[PDB]
């Protein structure tokens, strides 16, 4: 996501684009899986698992 | 009227290096020291720490190195 900033989009625009997807996070204090919205350091996700 | 001796003395030295040879070479060594600093400035021009301390203050050349990218085009 960070490679689109300053090339075809604005920083504030790419952040909104990434936040519409979900990524695996660190497990909580009990060890269960968690999810979080995307960041600029993430990669563009694909349609199939 | 007449001369029967030769008055002389020994000059200060240590090995192959004498005091008279050092005074002859002193002005030239300062130019080499000056020319060595200039060569260092050529090879450290891309170093940002040296840019913010020395090169950015040079008139007509300093402002050239400045980056003016607005924050909205920087990911980091
Ligand atoms: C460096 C070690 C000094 C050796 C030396 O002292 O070498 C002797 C030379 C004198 O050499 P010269 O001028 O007689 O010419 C040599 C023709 N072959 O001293 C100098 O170069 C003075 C500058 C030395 C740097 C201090
Ligand atoms: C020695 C390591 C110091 C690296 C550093 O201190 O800086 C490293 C910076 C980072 O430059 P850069 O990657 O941001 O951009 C530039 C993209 N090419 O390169 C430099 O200065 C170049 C190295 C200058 C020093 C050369 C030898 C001088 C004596």
């Amino acid at each position: 996501w960070r490679t689109l900033v300053g090339v075809s989009h604005t920083n504030e625009e790419v952040r909104n684009m990434a936040e519409e997807f979900e990524y695996d996070d660190e497990p909580d204090e009990q060890g269960n899986p968690k999810k979080r919205p995307g960041k600029l350091s993430d990669y563009i996700p694909g349609p199939y698992p | 009227a007449y001369t029967s001796h030769l008055s002389s003395k020994t000059g200060l030295h240590f090995g192959r290096l004498s005091l008279r040879s050092l005074t002859a070479y002193a002005p030239n060594l300062m130019l080499w020291g000056g020319a060595s600093m200039l060569g260092l400035f050529v090879f450290t021009e891309g170093w940002p720490k040296f840019q913010d301390t020395l090169y950015k203050k040079i008139p007509l050349l300093g402002p050239t190195l400045e980056d003016h990218t607005p924050p909205e085009d920087k990911p980091n």
